[PDB]
């Protein structure tokens, strides 16, 4: 997703191409609510 | 054996907007989780659809307009519909739109009366498509698209400027007044004078808000102007 | 349509609410935050090292101290001065008089569309030469470290230490370009566009974050100390956010009315 | 026919950290087996988790501390918690940590009493999070996190410094005392004076060890400092 | 918690053992030995041959002997001197007086993280020029051999023998780079970081291993003997361990206290 | 394994890319035991 | 179709290679009719 045109092939592994968050153990929704 | 290939004329070129990635250098990094931060923004329209205060000249700028007591047939206030016009300059709709080239959809305007609870009156709001000369009287205003708003319990009243254009999409800046940039005028008329009981302040004030519509849309990004730093 | 704006929440409408009409089609989605920010842009211009350097001292520096200025560039949209984070952007409107002139930088487009409060994204870097047929290299070290300053003697030829190290160093051929991407490596979870805290527990300067950047970059000529030339050289730095995200609305700059 | 392709802007570049291999030259070699060597190391944490001796000043350095006989309210000894501090310099935890940039987990400290078997006494160990000024008396020390250790049959006693930080990961060197580098102090208090029978040497000595915890972790390698060769 | 340190074995604990609390999450595994050592670094700088060479003699060499110095580089993290293995690292703090100056080298990072006793790994080599627009080549021969020293006459033009041979020789274009990988070819199963044996059965020097290296490297100009120029040239050597392993713990250097 | 990003394709054969030992005919375990 | 020789492989996605018209919600035929 994003400004990325390729849709078929990825050479390097995901964990080397991107950063990841280590684990721990449609239409736009609105901001601001009234009740 | 080696695969024979011939590079094209476009090689070693550096293109800023190219839609592809590059080679990593320091991979295998893991970052802290960010589940705890609420209110993630996914599209800037979420912010474009929030009303904000416009501006006018008091002659040296204020967001409101003071209702006079004199009687005359000219419109109380009238400004063009062009996102590059000063009135929309500081509002979010205009500020965001200045970074793109085209737009669609319906603009929205809102008002609020902040006078004494004891006052009573009526106002006329009209929107005039483009013409040789802009409207200058109530008789002319009545014919265009317009609505009547009366002071009561509730304080605010919303108005929608329809998207009536000779072509899909429209320019967001007016280098020259072609029909694709300017789209008429908006004007406010005082239908009847205000009534107040004795011993009350005169000249109430009215307030304006501007925001994007439901079906608003932008397109084709463009580089921004850095003059603000000076 | 009748409504109350004091409640804060106002529901967006369409033309058909009060008149006869219909709604328009969607169109395109060019406003997506991820798609908007993936474009390269200029950040700063720096000189090229020809010997071992001396990192600039902290800001309370008095006169007479010896160091090298304008050789290092920070990687951060926020304002900076003298290769160190700052809070107020600077500008020299009268280039005259004594004193060293302080380098400055800023990300004009990013702060022109900085409508939020917090930000996070990877970052891809590129460098380009501003001199005809130049040979150079580029070095980098992560946030929260420092640049080693010394040299070694090989065959009676001094060789600066920044040649070697286990943190990336890259070389380019005659007239070539250097490109690569970096991860998000700061200790903080997100980068604050605007801040109002203090880092040190006392004698701190409010509103000055400590580690709001990706790292640091510099360029050098791959030759020994014995070949210090006579003319200065410059390069240009390009950055491009990748897979961006935002977290909390804010306001935009103030466009002054003539 | 030739496959047409266009190389990117990044070509002929030499990147030291690139995650990929290169072309072989002298392959097909077979080497002796190494099954006979025991004790293969798989991760340097295995070595980081082994206690080692710290250092102090006797004014010119020794690992132990001599318990005096005078009476005063100041802490017997106190040092900051910062891996770049001299006390941790030669210990394995500090030596290995100086080659990286961030860390997590809990540090561990251990003591051992090497005095005569006939002695008796008690000691107080405390850990103070950061403050404007460091603790200077038992009344202040009692409030922070602390524990009581008494001389008995067994000789050693372990203490764990909890990881209490405003952010995940922390810097391993202190260029300036931001809250992300320094993390308070550790101090030892003599609760009661030592009791010895007649005809015994005075001023026993106590010994220190430092090691990594169970959930210790490092990250983000960095280049090392070669000054030791001089 | 009560324990006895004299037993040597002490079990690591957590915060919850003696207080209320919990253990932290793993995080990342950047300390892995295999992942740590796969990074290129500078090793040595050598000159470029322009004729047939004479390999330096053994160390007891007296004065007046004719040979070529500083043209060959060993491939080994251990200290070396005059293109031959050594035991103590050297340094010239007073470059003056008669006598030839001895080349020296060392792997600062490797010995800064040399926490073990034995080591084994493949090795990838690269070379880079330190002069503008230079043409050169690189040669290599395995551990436990020697460099042939003679030349042949073609069309009355002398051609050194090191041009040809069944052990790798590589050429690079104008401004190019040379890269390739080598296997572990020594007779010994593992490379000793520190040693305390003797090679010869008598009159040996204790602690000096015989074949703790990968091979030997040199560079030369592809031109006949008739084109010996007037100016010296240099190149830089980069090495990068690959698929490393360690076998027995040890201690780290002594960081002196000012 | 290691500082190697590729995870899909290998051109040269294993015996030419790496060295091998000729035959003859998880959590970290601790070092040093007491009994 | 057109002056395009490739018939096997496309790298970039269609929406990035070409422009598209957003939705709304053989022998040659002759021009000009008589009835």
């Amino acid at each position: 997703r994003g400004n990325n045109g390729n849709m078929t092939f990825n050479y390097y592994a995901n964990t080397y191409q991107n950063s990841v968050d280590f684990s721990t153990s449609g239409i736009l929704n609105p901001l601001g609510y009234l009740k | 054996g080696p695969i024979p290939t011939a590079p094209r004329e476009n090689s070693l070129m550096f293109l800023s907007t190219l839609p592809d990635d590059t080679v990593p250098a320091y991979g295998n990094v893991r970052t802290p989780p960010v589940n705890y931060l609420p209110g993630e923004i996914t599209d800037l329209l979420q912010l474009a659809r929030i009303p904000t205060l416009m501006a006018f000249e008091r002659v040296t700028y204020v967001p409101y307009v003071a209702v006079p007591t004199q009687f005359d047939d000219r419109p109380l206030i009238s400004f063009p519909i062009t996102l590059s016009d000063p009135v929309y300059q500081n509002t979010l709709v205009g500020a965001i739109s200045s970074n793109f080239a085209n737009y669609r959809g319906c603009i929205q305007i809102t008002l609020t009366f902040c006078g004494p609870m004891m006052a009573r009156g009526k106002f006329l709001l009209s929107y005039s498509p483009p013409n040789g000369t802009q409207p200058q009287t109530l008789s002319e205003a009545m014919q265009c698209t317009y609505s009547i708003w009366d002071i009561g319990l509730n304080s605010s009243w919303t108005f929608v400027v329809p998207y009536i254009s000779p072509s899909d999409y429209r320019e967001t800046r007016a280098i020259t007044n072609s029909v694709y940039s300017a789209d008429g005028w908006f004007s406010l008329h005082k239908l009847t004078k205000i009534t107040l009981p004795p011993d009350c302040p005169q000249s109430p004030c009215i307030l304006f808000f501007a925001s994007a519509g439901e079906d608003y849309t932008l397109r084709l990004p463009v580089d921004c102007n850095p003059s603000y730093v000076f | 349509s009748t409504d109350n704006a004091e409640t804060g929440v106002i529901e967006a409408g369409n033309t058909d609410t009060d008149f006869s009409g219909e709604l328009a089609a969607p169109g395109s989605n060019h406003t997506n935050v991820k798609f908007l920010f993936d474009r390269s842009r200029l950040l700063n211009v720096i000189k090229v090292l020809e010997k071992d350097a001396v990192f600039p001292r902290p800001f309370p520096t008095q006169e007479g101290a010896q160091q090298d200025d304008g050789y290092f560039c920070l990687l951060t949209p926020r304002p900076t001065v003298a290769s160190r984070p700052a809070t107020r952007f600077g500008l020299y409107a009268n280039p005259s008089g004594s004193g060293v002139l302080a380098n400055t930088s800023l990300d004009f487009n990013f702060y022109s569309l900085a409508c939020f409060t917090y930000f996070r994204s990877d970052l891809e870097v590129t460098v380009v030469s501003l001199e005809p047929d130049l040979e150079f290299a580029v070095g980098w070290f992560p946030s929260g470290s420092e640049y080693q300053a010394s040299s070694f003697v090989y065959d009676q030829l001094h060789v600066p230490f920044h040649f070697t190290g286990r943190t990336p160093r890259a070389f380019a051929s005659k007239g070539g370009k250097v490109s690569f991407v970096l991860p998000w490596n700061s200790v903080s979870s997100v980068l604050p566009v605007r801040w109002g805290g203090a880092s040190k527990l006392s004698s701190a300067t409010r509103g000055l974050p400590a580690h709001a950047d990706w790292g640091t970059i510099y360029a050098f000529v791959p030759r020994p100390n014995e070949k210090k030339s006579t003319a200065v050289k410059h390069v240009a730095v390009y950055i491009r956010y990748k897979n961006a995200r935002a977290w909390c609305p804010s306001m935009l700059p103030f466009r002054s009315y003539k």
